[PDB]
């Protein structure tokens, strides 16, 4: 079924998009 | 953090905003 979780690259965009200006930090694990 | 919280678990949101700077 569709998947609504956030991971990785998509989790990235995902910030890109609502943070807009605001910008934001990210680390991940791998 | 945002892993569990978007990734592991499914997130909404404001809380996907409260990661902004």
């Amino acid at each position: 079924f569709v998947n609504q979780h956030l991971c990785g690259s998509h989790l990235v965009e995902a910030l890109y998009l609502v943070c807009g200006e605001r910008g934001f930090f990210y680390t991940p694990k791998t | 953090g945002i892993v569990e919280q978007c990734c592991t678990s499914i997130c909404s949101l404001y809380q996907l905003e409260n990661y902004c700077n």
